[PDB]
C-alpha cells in the first residue's frame, strides 16, 4: 500500500477485521508489523490506530 | 502459577512493565518492532493474576496475555 | 388465558434458546476475547480491561440461561396446575377470566391457593401439611441465600 | 549487596495490618531505601509512618506490598533508591528488585527474553489440535 | 359462531357485563345530590360505559362464555380489523420510524463530527427526513434493489469464529 | 398428576440446558475447524450473528407484545 | 475583624454555550461521545465538582448555588402543596369533620377509564386520598380557608424564586470567596443562633398568636368560618385574654421574670388533647419557646470577631488522653477543607434525627386527628425511616470519598483517624463476630420456632406461653415513664407518651394511642433490628476503613473509590472498591428498613390501632395476634403478609386498584433488577455484537457504538431498580392496607 490510502484490515482478532481504516506511516526497516492504520472507531480499549503487515491489508 | 506470554506484535512501549504490581514483566531487547525492545516475562511465579499488564497493552489484540493457572500462596496474593 | 400463557412460554423458550445458542457459538471467541477458546469453558472473566469482562466465558451462559429455564419452567408448570386445579373443582371460568391478566394469577393462583400450605402448622396446632409448610419456607431460605 | 539487616525502620506505632505468622514460617519481604529528610509517608498495611533520613527498612508479607511503597515512594518524595529482597525463615536473603540493577521498563543487555511467542495471538492452535497430545497450544 | 364464540349483541354475560358494570356506579351516585360535581361526574361515566357496550355489541366482535369480546386473529376477513388493519397501520408506522430514522444515521455519518450529530440533532434535517418517510415502502424497496439497503457479508466486521 | 407433570418437565429443562452447554462445550474443546471445512458445523458459525440477532429480535418480539397484553389488560 | 465577607465580583458569564456543549465540565468528557459510555460518564460525574476542579474555592462555589437551586425545588414542592390543597381538596369539608372526611388533595383526569381513582373520600368530593399529613399541620396551623392556601401557596413561590435569583446571584454575579465559606464559628453562630433559634422562636410566635387561639375555638366545637381571622387575636388583646387571661397582663410577666403568670399558654400538659389527640399545642408552644432560647444561648459559644467565644480547634486539640495518642488534632482542618468529610458527618446525623422523627411522631402525636388517621400515621413513618436509612448509607459513602480522595496521612499522623485505620482488623473481626452471634441469636430463635412449631412441640419454643425470652430492661423503662408525672417529672400532668403505660386515648371511636406491651416476639424482632443495623454498620465501615488500602490490594487508593475490580487474580477483587461496600450496604438497610416498618405495621395493626367501643374495649385491625405468631416466621409470611396483602389484590375496579397495579408494577421492576444483579458486562457486549452486526448489515450502525453497561453501573442500575421495586411494593401494600382498614 502506500500512505494516506484507504484499506481493509484481514487480521481476524482486529476489532476491526474487515473494517476500513486509513494508512498513516509505513515502515522501511525490518519490523514484523510496518503498515500503521488509524481507524474512525474506537476499540473495546478505546485506541483508534494498530500495526500490521502487509499481509493483513488489502487497498479499497 | 499463571502464565504470561508476549506475542511479536508489541510495539514496545514498556506500559505492561509500568503497570505490572508485581515485576513481573521487563523489556528485553528486540528487532521486530520499532522501539528495538519487547516485553519480556521472567518472574511469572510472582503473577499474581490481576490482568493489569494487558489493561496496559495498546495493541489492537494484547501483546501481553494472562492465562490464570494454578494458585499458589504468592498467586493468590495471600498475606497470611 | 391459554393464549397469552403460550405465548410467554414461547418468549422463554426463545430467549433460553439466545443465552445458551449465544454461549455456544461465542464459545470459542467473539469480539472481546477473539481468542476466549484458549481459556477454557469456565473462567471468571478476562479482567476489568477493553470495558470490563465479567461472564464472558461460555460457562456463563450456561449460568445465566439456568434462571431462565426456572422461569420458563415456573411458567409451564404454573399454567398446568392452575389449569387442571380449576378444572378439577368444577371451576374452569375463573381460569378462564383470571388468566388474562397477571393479578388473576397472583391473587386467584399463588394467594388464593397458598392457604392450606401454609396453615400446616399455626398457633392453633398443626397437621400432615406441617412438613409441606416448613419446605416452602425452607425453599425461600435457601433461593434467598442464593443472592 | 546483601541486605544489611542493622539498618534503622521507619518510625512506626504499630497496627494490626502487618504481617502474620506466615511470614515467620514462608517467607517475608523487605524493602531499603534512602531518604533525605525524615518525613510522613503511608504504609501499604495501614496507617502513617515517618521514614528516618537517610536508609530505611522495612518487612512487609506480601511482594506487591514492598513495590506499591515503592511506588508511592517514588511518585511522591522521589526517592528511586529502593532495593527490595526476599527473607526465607533459614536466613536466606533474596534480592529481588530492580533484578539486575536497572529498572525493568528500561532495557538491559544480558537479559534473555521469557514467554515471547513469534507469532501473533491469533495464530495459536485450537483446543481440539492438541487433546490427548501434549503439544502447547502457542504454536 | 366462529370457533364456538357468540356475538356480543347477543350475548347473555355481555348484557349482564353492562348492568353490573351500571349498577356499580349508580349505587356510588346514589350518595351524592344532584346538581354536584361529583355527581356530573359520575353520570358522565354511565353514558361512557353504556356507550362502549353499545358500540362493542354493534360492531360485529364475538363474546365468550365470559362475556368479554374476543379477537379472532387467523386471517379471515370478517375479522380484519382486529389484528391485520391495526397491523397493518402499526408497520406503515414503524417502517416510517425505521426509515427516517435509517435515513438520518447515514446522514450524521457525512458529517464533521458524527457523533456530535447524535447527541445535538440538527433539527432541521431531521425535520426533513421524517417527512420523507410516507413513501418508506417504495424507497425502502427502490433502495434495497439499487444495492444501498444491504452491505455485503465481506465489509461487515465479524468474530474470528 | 400434579407431581408427576412437575417433575418430568423440571428434568426436561435440565436436560435441555445441559445438551446446549455440552454443546458449547464440544465447540471450545473438541471442534476442529480445519476437520470440518464447509461443513454444516462450520457454516453455522460463519453467520452465528444472523442466527443470535433473530433470536435476540424473536425473544423481544414476543417479550413486548406478550407482556403489553398482560399489562394492557390488567 | 477576621471574619469577614469577601466576594469576587461577576466571577462566571451568564452563557448559553456551555448549555450546547454536553460535558463541558471534565476534560475527559468535553471531547465529545465515541461510545455510548461517554453518555453514561456525563450523568454519572456531573455534580462531582471535587473532580472536575482542583481549587476549593470553585468547589465550594459550585456547592452553595447548587443548595440554592435545591431550596427553589422545595419551596415549588412546598407551594405546589398548598395549591393543590387549596384548588384540589376536601380540606374545608375535612375541617368540619376530621373523623369523618379522608383528606384528598389529587385529583385526575378522566382519560381511559383512570377516573375511577377519584374515589369518594368524603365530604361530597373525588380525589385521590393523601397521606402525607398536610390537613393536620394546616389545622394546628390555623389555616381554616382555602383562602389562606393560596396564601401560602405564592409565598412558597415567591421564595421559590428569590431562591433560584440567589443561586444564579452567587454564582455569576457574586460568588464568595474561600475565606467566606471557611468560617466554621460564625456559621454555626449564626445558624444555632439565627435559623434554629430565630427559627423556633418565629414559630413560637406563631403558636402562640395564631395556633393557639384558633385551635381552641375549634377544639371547642366553633365553626371554621364563625372564628375571627389569626390577626384580630393580635390586635384585640381583649378576644385573646378571653381564651388565655394571662394575657391581659401582657408582656410584663416575661420581662420580670414572673413567668408563672403565663401558664394558660405554656404548659407542661404532657400526654394528649383528648378531643383530637394530638399534643397539647400549649406544650409544643412551651416546647419551642424553650428550644428556641437554647439555641440562641447555644450560638453565642464560638469565637468570630470579639474574643469572647470558643476556638473549635483549640477545643478538640485538647481532647486527647493516654489510648488516643494526638487525640483530636487535625480534624479541624479536616472539616474545614473537605466538603465530603463534612457531607458525611451532616447525611449520618440527618438520617439519623429522620429515623427519630419517625419514633417520636407516631408515638408522641402532633398534630390534631393525625393519631387517628391511620394511613398518615403509617406513611410518615415509614417515610422517615427510609429517608433515614438512605441518607445514614450516603454518611459512609462520603466517609469512604474522603478517605480515598481528601485524606492526607502526613497531616494525620498519630491522631483519631492514624489511630482507627492502624486497628481496623480488630474493629472488623469483633463487628463480624457480633453480627454471627447477634444472627443465630435473633433469627435462629425463630428457625427454632418455626421447626418446633412444625414439630408440634409447642412447650419447646421461645413463647411468652413457653420458654420465655421477656424484654426486661424495656418493660422497665416503660414502668419509670409511667411513674415519671408527679415523680420525676414533678410538674408534668400526663406521661410523654400513652405508649409507655397509662389510659387509652380513643379519638372518633378510634384508637389514638395506648400502651404498647412488649413481649418475647418484641424482644425477638428487637434482637433482629439490632442484627440488621450492626451488619449494615459492618459492611459500611469495612469500606471505609479499607477504603485506601488492604492485605488485598495494597494500592487501592490509587484505583479511586469507586472501580469494579483489580482483575481476576488474588483469587478475583470484584466489587473491592468503597463505593461496592455503599452497594452492598443499601441492601442491608434496605433489609434493616423493611423488617423495621413491617414490624411497626404489624405491631400498631394488632395491639394499637382499631376501635373503641362499651366496656371499653379495644377491636383491634389485625387483633391481636401479634404475641403468639410473630415468633416464627411462617407467621410473618401467613399472619402479616398474606393476610394483609388481601386489599391490594383485591383493589381491581376500585379507588385503591392504582395501588393494585403500582404493587404489581414494583414486584416487575424488583424482579427486573435481577437481570442487572446477577449477570456481568461481558455477555452483554457479545450480544450487543451481534446485534450491532444485524446493524451493519442494513447499513443502520450508529457512530456512538453501543456499548455494554460498565461493571460499575450495571452494579448501580440492579441496586436502584431493585429499591424502586422493593421499596414500591411495600408503599403500595402498606398504603391500600391501611386505607381500607385504618
Ligand atoms: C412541585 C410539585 C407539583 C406536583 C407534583 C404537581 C402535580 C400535579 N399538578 Mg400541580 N401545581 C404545582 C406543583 C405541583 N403539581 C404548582 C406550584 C402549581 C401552581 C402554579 C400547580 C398548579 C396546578 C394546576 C392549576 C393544576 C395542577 C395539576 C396537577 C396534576 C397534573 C399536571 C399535569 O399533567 O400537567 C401537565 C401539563 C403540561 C403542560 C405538560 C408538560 C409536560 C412537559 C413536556 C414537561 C417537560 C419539562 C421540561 C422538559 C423540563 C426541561 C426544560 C427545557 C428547557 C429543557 C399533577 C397531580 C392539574 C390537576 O390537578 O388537575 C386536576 C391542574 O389543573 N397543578
Ligand atoms: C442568621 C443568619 C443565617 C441564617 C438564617 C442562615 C440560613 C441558612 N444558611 Mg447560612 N450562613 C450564615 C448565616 C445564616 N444562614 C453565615 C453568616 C454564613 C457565613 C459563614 C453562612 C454560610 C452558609 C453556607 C455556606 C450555606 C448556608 C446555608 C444555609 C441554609 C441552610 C438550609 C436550610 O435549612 O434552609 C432552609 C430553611 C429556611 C428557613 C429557608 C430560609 C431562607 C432564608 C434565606 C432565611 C432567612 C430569611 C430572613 C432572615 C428571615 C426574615 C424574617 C422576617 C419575615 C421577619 C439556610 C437558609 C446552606 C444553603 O442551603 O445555601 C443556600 C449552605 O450551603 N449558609
Ligand atoms: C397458522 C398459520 C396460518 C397462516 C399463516 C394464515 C394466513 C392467512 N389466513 Mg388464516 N387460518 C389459519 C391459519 C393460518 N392462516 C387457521 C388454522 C384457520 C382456521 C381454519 C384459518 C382461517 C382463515 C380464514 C377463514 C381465512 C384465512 C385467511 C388468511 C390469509 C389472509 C391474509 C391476507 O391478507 O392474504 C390474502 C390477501 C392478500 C395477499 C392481499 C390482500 C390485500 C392469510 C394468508 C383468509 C384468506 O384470504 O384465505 C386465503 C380467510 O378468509 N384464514
Ligand atoms: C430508527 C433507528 C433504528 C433502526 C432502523 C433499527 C433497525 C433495527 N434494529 Mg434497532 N435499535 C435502535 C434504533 C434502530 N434500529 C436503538 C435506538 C436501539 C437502542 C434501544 C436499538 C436496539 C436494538 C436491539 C437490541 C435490537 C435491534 C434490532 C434491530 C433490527 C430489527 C428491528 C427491531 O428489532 O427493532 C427493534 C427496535 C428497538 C428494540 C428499539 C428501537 C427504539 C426506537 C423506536 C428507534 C430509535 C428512533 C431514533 C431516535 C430515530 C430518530 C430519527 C430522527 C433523528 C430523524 C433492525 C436492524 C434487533 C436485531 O438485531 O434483530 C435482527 C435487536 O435485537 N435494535
Ligand atoms: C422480570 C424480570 C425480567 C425481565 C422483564 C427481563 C427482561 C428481559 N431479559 Mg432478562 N433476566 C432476568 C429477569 C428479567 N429479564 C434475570 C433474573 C436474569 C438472570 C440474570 C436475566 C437474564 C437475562 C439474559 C442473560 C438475557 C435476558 C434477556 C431478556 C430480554 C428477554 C425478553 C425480550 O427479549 O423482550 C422483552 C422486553 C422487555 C420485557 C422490555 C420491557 C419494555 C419496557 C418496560 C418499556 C417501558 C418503557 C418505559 C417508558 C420506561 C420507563 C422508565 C422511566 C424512568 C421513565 C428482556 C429485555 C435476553 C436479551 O436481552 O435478549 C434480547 C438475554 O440474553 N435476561
Ligand atoms: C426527601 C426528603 C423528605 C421529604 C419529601 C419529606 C416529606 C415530609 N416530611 Mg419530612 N423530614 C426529612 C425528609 C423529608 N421529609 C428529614 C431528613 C427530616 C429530618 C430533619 C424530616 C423531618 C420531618 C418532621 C419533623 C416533619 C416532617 C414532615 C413531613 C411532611 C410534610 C412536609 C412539610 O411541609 O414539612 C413540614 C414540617 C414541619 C411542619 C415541622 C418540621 C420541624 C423540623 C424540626 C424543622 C427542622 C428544620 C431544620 C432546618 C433542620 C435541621 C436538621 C438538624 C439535623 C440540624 C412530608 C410527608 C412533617 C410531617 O410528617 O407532618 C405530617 C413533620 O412534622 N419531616
Ligand atoms: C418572634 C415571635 C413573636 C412576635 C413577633 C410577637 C409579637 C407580639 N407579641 Mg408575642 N410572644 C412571643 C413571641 C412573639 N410575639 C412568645 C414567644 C411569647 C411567650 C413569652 C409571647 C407572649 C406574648 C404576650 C403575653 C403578649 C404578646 C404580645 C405581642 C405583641 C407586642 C405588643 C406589645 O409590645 O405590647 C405588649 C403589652 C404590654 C403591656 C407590654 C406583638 C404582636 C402582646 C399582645 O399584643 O397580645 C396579642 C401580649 O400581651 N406576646
Ligand atoms: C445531601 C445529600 C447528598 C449529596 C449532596 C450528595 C452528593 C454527591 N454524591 Mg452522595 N449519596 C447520598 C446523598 C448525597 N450525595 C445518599 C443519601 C447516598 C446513599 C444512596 C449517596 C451515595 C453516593 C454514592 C454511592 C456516590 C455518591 C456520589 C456523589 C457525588 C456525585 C453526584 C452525581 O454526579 O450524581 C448524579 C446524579 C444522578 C446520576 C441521579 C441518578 C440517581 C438515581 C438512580 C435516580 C433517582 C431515582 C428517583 C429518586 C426515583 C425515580 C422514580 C421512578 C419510579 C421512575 C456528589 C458529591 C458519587 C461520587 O463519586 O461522589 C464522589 C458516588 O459514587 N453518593
Ligand atoms: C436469606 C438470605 C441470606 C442469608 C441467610 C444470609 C446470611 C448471612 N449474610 Mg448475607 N446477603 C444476602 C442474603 C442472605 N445472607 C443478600 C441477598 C445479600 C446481597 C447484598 C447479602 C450480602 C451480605 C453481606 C455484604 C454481608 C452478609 C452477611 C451475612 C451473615 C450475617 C451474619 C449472621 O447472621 O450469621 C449467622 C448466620 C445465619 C443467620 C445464617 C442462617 C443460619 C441459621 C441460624 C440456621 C443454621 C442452621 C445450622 C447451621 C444447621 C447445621 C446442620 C446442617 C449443616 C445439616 C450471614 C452469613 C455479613 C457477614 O458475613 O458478616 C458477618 C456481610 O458482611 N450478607
Ligand atoms: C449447541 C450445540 C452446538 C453444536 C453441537 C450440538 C450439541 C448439536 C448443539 C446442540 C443443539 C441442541 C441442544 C439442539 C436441540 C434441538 C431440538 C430440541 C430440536 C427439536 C426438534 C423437534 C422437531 C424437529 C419436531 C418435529 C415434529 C414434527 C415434524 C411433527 C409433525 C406432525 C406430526 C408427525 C403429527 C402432528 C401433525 C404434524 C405437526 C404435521
Ligand atoms: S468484576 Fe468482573 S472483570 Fe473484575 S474481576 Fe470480577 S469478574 Fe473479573
Amino acid at each position: 500500500v502506500k500512505r494516506g490510502s484507504k484499506v481493509r484490515i484481514l487480521r481476524k482478532e482486529s476489532y476491526w477485521y474487515q473494517d476500513i481504516g486509513t494508512v498513516a506511516t509505513i515502515d522501511t526497516s525490518g519490523i514484523r508489523y510496518p503498515v500503521v492504520v488509524r481507524f474512525e472507531k474506537v476499540s473495546y480499549s478505546g485506541v483508534n490506530t494498530n500495526n500490521f503487515s502487509l499481509d493483513e491489508v488489502v487497498e479499497v | 502459577s499463571h502464565s504470561v506470554k508476549v506475542y511479536d506484535t508489541c510495539i514496545g512501549c514498556t506500559q505492561c512493565v509500568r503497570a505490572c504490581p508485581c515485576d513481573v514483566l521487563e523489556m528485553v531487547s528486540w528487532d521486530g518492532c520499532k522501539a528495538g525492545q519487547i516485553a519480556s516475562a521472567p518472574r511469572t511465579e510472582d503473577c499474581i493474576g490481576c490482568k493489569r499488564c494487558e489493561t496496559a497493552c495498546p495493541t489492537d489484540f494484547l501483546s501481553v496475555r494472562v492465562y490464570l493457572g494454578g494458585e499458589t500462596t504468592r498467586s493468590m496474593g495471600l498475606a497470611y | 388465558g391459554d393464549f397469552l400463557i403460550h405465548h410467554a412460554i414461547a418468549l422463554a423458550l426463545h430467549t433460553t434458546t439466545l443465552i445458551l445458542v449465544k454461549g455456544a457459538l461465542d464459545a470459542r471467541g467473539s469480539k472481546l476475547m477473539p481468542d476466549k477458546k484458549d481459556f477454557g469453558y469456565a473462567f471468571p472473566c478476562d479482567g476489568p480491561g477493553r470495558g470490563g469482562t465479567c461472564d464472558i466465558s461460555a460457562w456463563d451462559a450456561f449460568y445465566l440461561s439456568m434462571f431462565w429455564m426456572l422461569n420458563t419452567i415456573g411458567w409451564v408448570t404454573f399454567y398446568w396446575h392452575w389449569k387442571h386445579i380449576t378444572i378439577w373443582q368444577g371451576n374452569a371460568g375463573q381460569f378462564n377470566e383470571s388468566s388474562t391478566y397477571i393479578m388473576g394469577w397472583l391473587r386467584d393462583y399463588l394467594w388464593l391457593n397458598s392457604s392450606p400450605l401454609i396453615n400446616g402448622y399455626n398457633p392453633f396446632g398443626m397437621n400432615s401439611l406441617s412438613v409441606w409448610s416448613w419446605m416452602f419456607l425452607f425453599g425461600h431460605l435457601i433461593w434467598a441465600t442464593g443472592f | 549487596e546483601t541486605l544489611n539487616l542493622q539498618i534503622p525502620s521507619p518510625t512506626f506505632e504499630g497496627s494490626t495490618g502487618g504481617w502474620l505468622r506466615a511470614a515467620e514460617v514462608e517467607e517475608k519481604y523487605a524493602i531499603t531505601w534512602t531518604s533525605p529528610k525524615e518525613q510522613v509517608f503511608e504504609m501499604p498495611t495501614g496507617g502513617a509512618a515517618i521514614m528516618r533520613q537517610g536508609e530505611n527498612l522495612l518487612y512487609l508479607a506480601r511482594k506487591e506490598q514492598c513495590l506499591a511503597l515503592a511506588t508511592q515512594v517514588k511518585n511522591s518524595f522521589k526517592i528511586t533508591d529502593y532495593k527490595v529482597y526476599r527473607i526465607f525463615p533459614s536466613g536466606e536473603v533474596q534480592y529481588l528488585h530492580p533484578k539486575d540493577g536497572v529498572f525493568p521498563e528500561k532495557v538491559n543487555a544480558g537479559r534473555v527474553g521469557v514467554g515471547n511467542v513469534s507469532h501473533s495471538i491469533g495464530k495459536n492452535l485450537n483446543p481440539a489440535q492438541i487433546k490427548f497430545t501434549s503439544k502447547s497450544f502457542n504454536g | 359462531d366462529v370457533a364456538g364464540l357468540t356475538p356480543c349483541g347477543e350475548s347473555k354475560e355481555f348484557a349482564r357485563r353492562l348492568d353490573g358494570s351500571v349498577k356499580k356506579l349508580q349505587t356510588r351516585l346514589s350518595k351524592y345530590e344532584a346538581g354536584t360535581p361529583p355527581a356530573l361526574a359520575l353520570q358522565k361515566q354511565i353514558d361512557k360505559t353504556k356507550n362502549r357496550f353499545d358500540r362493542y355489541g354493534k360492531a360485529g366482535l364475538l363474546c365468550g362464555t365470559d362475556g368479554l369480546p374476543h379477537l379472532i386473529t387467523d386471517g379471515r376477513w370478517t375479522h380484519s380489523g382486529e389484528f391485520v388493519i391495526p397491523g397493518l397501520l402499526f408497520l406503515y408506522v414503524a417502517g416510517w420510524i425505521g426509515w427516517v430514522g435509517r435515513s438520518y444515521v447515514l446522514f450524521a455519518r457525512t458529517a464533521d463530527k458524527p457523533t456530535e450529530k447524535e447527541i445535538i440533532i440538527d433539527v432541521p434535517v431531521a425535520l426533513s427526513f421524517v417527512s420523507t418517510g410516507f413513501i418508506w415502502p417504495f424507497s425502502a424497496f427502490k433502495e434495497f434493489t439499487s444495492g444501498n439497503l444491504i452491505v455485503p457479508a465481506d465489509e461487515i466486521t465479524v468474530s474470528p469464529r | 398428576q400434579s407431581a408427576l407433570y412437575t417433575h418430568h418437565q423440571y428434568i426436561a429443562g435440565f436436560l435441555m440446558v445441559g445438551a446446549f452447554a455440552h454443546g458449547a462445550i464440544f465447540f471450545v474443546r473438541d471442534y476442529d475447524p480445519e476437520q470440518n471445512k464447509n461443513n454444516v458445523l462450520a457454516r453455522i458459525l460463519d453467520h452465528k450473528e444472523a442466527i443470535i440477532s433473530h433470536l435476540s429480535w424473536v425473544s423481544l418480539f414476543l417479550g413486548f407484545h406478550t407482556l403489553g397484553i398482560y399489562v394492557h389488560n390488567d | 475583624k477576621k471574619v469577614s465577607i469577601t466576594v469576587d465580583r461577576d466571577p462566571v458569564a451568564t452563557s448559553f454555550e456551555k448549555w450546547a456543549q454536553p460535558g463541558h465540565f471534565s476534560r475527559t468528557l468535553a471531547k465529545g461521545p465515541k461510545t455510548t459510555t461517554w453518555i453514561w460518564n456525563l450523568h454519572a460525574d456531573v455534580h462531582d465538582f471535587d473532580s472536575h476542579t482542583n481549587s476549593l474555592e470553585d468547589i465550594s462555589r459550585k456547592i452553595f448555588s447548587a443548595h440554592f437551586g435545591q431550596l427553589s425545588i422545595i419551596f415549588l414542592w412546598l407551594s405546589g402543596m398548598y395549591f393543590h390543597g387549596a384548588r384540589f381538596s376536601n380540606y374545608s369539608a375535612w375541617l368540619s369533620n376530621p373523623t369523618a372526611v379522608k383528606p384528598s388533595a389529587q385529583v385526575v383526569w378522566p382519560i381511559v377509564g383512570q377516573e375511577v381513582l377519584n374515589g369518594d373520600v368524603g365530604g361530597g368530593f373525588q380525589g385521590v386520598q393523601v397521606t402525607s399529613g398536610f390537613f393536620q399541620i394546616w389545622r394546628s396551623s390555623g389555616i381554616t380557608s382555602e383562602v389562606e392556601l393560596y396564601w401560602c401557596a405564592l409565598a412558597g413561590l415567591i421564595m421559590s424564586g428569590l431562591m433560584i435569583f440567589a443561586g444564579w446571584f452567587h454564582y455569576h454575579k457574586a460568588a464568595p470567596k474561600l475565606e467566606w465559606f471557611q468560617n466554621a464559628e460564625s456559621m454555626l453562630n449564626h445558624h444555632l443562633s439565627g435559623l434554629l433559634g430565630l427559627g423556633c422562636l418565629s414559630w413560637a410566635g406563631h403558636q402562640i398568636h395564631v395556633s393557639l387561639p384558633v385551635n381552641k375555638l375549634l377544639d371547642a366545637g366553633v365553626a371554621p368560618q364563625e372564628i375571627p381571622l389569626p390577626h384580630e387575636f393580635l390586635v384585640n388583646r381583649d378576644l385573646m385574654a378571653q381564651l388565655y387571661p394571662s394575657f391581659s397582663k401582657g408582656l410584663v410577666p416575661f420581662f420580670t421574670l414572673n413567668w408563672s403568670e403565663y401558664s394558660d399558654f405554656l404548659t407542661f400538659k404532657g400526654g394528649l388533647n383528648p378531643v383530637t389527640g394530638g399534643l397539647w399545642l400549649s406544650d409544643t408552644a412551651h416546647h419551642h419557646l424553650a428550644l428556641a432560647v437554647l439555641f440562641i444561648v447555644a450560638g453565642h459559644m464560638y469565637r468570630t470577631n470579639w474574643g469572647i467565644g470558643h476556638s473549635m480547634k483549640e477545643i478538640l486539640e485538647a481532647h486527647k488522653g493516654p489510648f488516643t495518642g494526638e487525640g483530636h488534632k487535625g480534624l479541624y482542618e479536616i472539616l474545614t477543607t473537605s466538603w465530603h468529610a463534612q457531607l458525611a458527618i451532616n447525611l449520618a446525623m440527618l438520617g439519623s434525627v429522620s429515623i427519630i422523627v419517625a419514633h417520636h411522631m407516631y408515638a408522641m402525636p402532633p398534630y390534631p386527628y393525625i393519631a387517628t388517621d391511620y394511613p398518615t400515621q403509617l406513611s410518615i413513618f415509614t417515610h422517615h425511616m427510609w429517608i433515614g436509612g438512605f441518607c445514614v448509607c450516603g454518611g459512609a459513602a462520603h466517609a469512604g470519598i474522603f478517605m480515598v480522595r481528601d485524606y492526607n496521612p502526613a497531616q494525620n499522623y498519630n491522631n483519631l483517624l492514624d489511630r482507627v485505620i492502624r486497628h481496623r482488623d480488630a474493629i472488623i473481626s469483633h463487628l463480624n463476630w457480633i453480627c454471627i452471634f447477634l444472627g443465630f441469636h435473633s433469627f435462629g430463635l425463630y428457625i427454632h420456632n418455626d421447626t418446633m412449631r412444625a414439630l408440634g412441640r409447642t412447650q419447646d419454643m421461645f413463647s411468652d406461653t413457653a420458654i420465655q425470652l421477656k424484654p426486661v430492661f424495656a418493660q422497665w423503662v416503660q414502668s419509670i415513664h409511667t411513674l415519671a408525672p408527679g415523680n420525676t417529672t414533678p410538674n408534668a400532668l400526663a406521661t410523654a407518651s400513652y405508649a409507655f403505660g397509662g389510659d387509652v386515648v380513643a379519638v372518633g371511636n378510634k384508637v389514638a394511642m395506648m400502651p404498647i406491651s412488649l413481649g418475647t416476639a418484641d424482644f425477638m424482632v428487637h434482637h433482629i433490628h439490632a442484627f440488621t443495623i450492626h451488619v449494615t454498620v459492618l459492611i459500611l465501615l469495612k469500606g471505609v476503613l479499607f477504603s485506601r488500602n488492604s492485605r488485598l490490594i495494597p494500592d487501592k487508593a490509587n484505583l479511586g473509590f469507586r472501580f469494579p475490580c483489580d482483575g481476576p487474580g488474588r483469587g478475583g477483587t470484584c466489587q473491592s472498591s468503597a463505593w461496592d461496600s455503599v452497594f452492598l450496604g443499601l441492601f442491608w438497610m434496605y433489609n434493616c428498613i423493611s423488617v423495621v416498618i413491617f414490624h411497626f405495621s404489624w405491631k400498631m395493626q394488632s395491639d394499637v390501632w382499631g376501635t373503641v367501643q362499651s366496656d371499653g374495649t379495644v377491636t383491634h385491625i389485625t387483633g391481636g395476634n401479634f404475641a403468639q405468631s410473630a415468633i416464627t416466621i411462617n407467621g410473618w409470611l401467613r399472619d402479616f403478609l398474606w393476610a394483609q396483602a388481601s386489599q391490594v389484590i383485591q383493589s381491581y375496579g376500585s379507588a385503591l386498584s392504582a395501588y393494585g397495579l403500582i404493587f404489581l408494577g414494583a414486584h416487575f421492576i424488583w424482579a427486573f433488577s435481577l437481570m442487572f444483579l446477577f449477570s456481568g458486562r461481558g455477555y452483554w457486549q457479545e450480544l450487543i455484537e451481534s446485534i450491532v452486526w444485524a446493524h451493519n448489515k442494513l447499513n443502520v450502525a450508529p457512530a456512538i457504538q453501543p456499548r455494554a453497561l460498565s461493571i460499575t453501573q450495571g452494579r448501580a442500575v440492579g441496586l436502584a431498580h431493585y429499591l424502586l421495586g422493593g421499596i414500591g411494593t411495600t408503599w403500595a401494600f402498606f398504603l391500600a392496607r391501611i386505607i381500607s382498614v385504618g
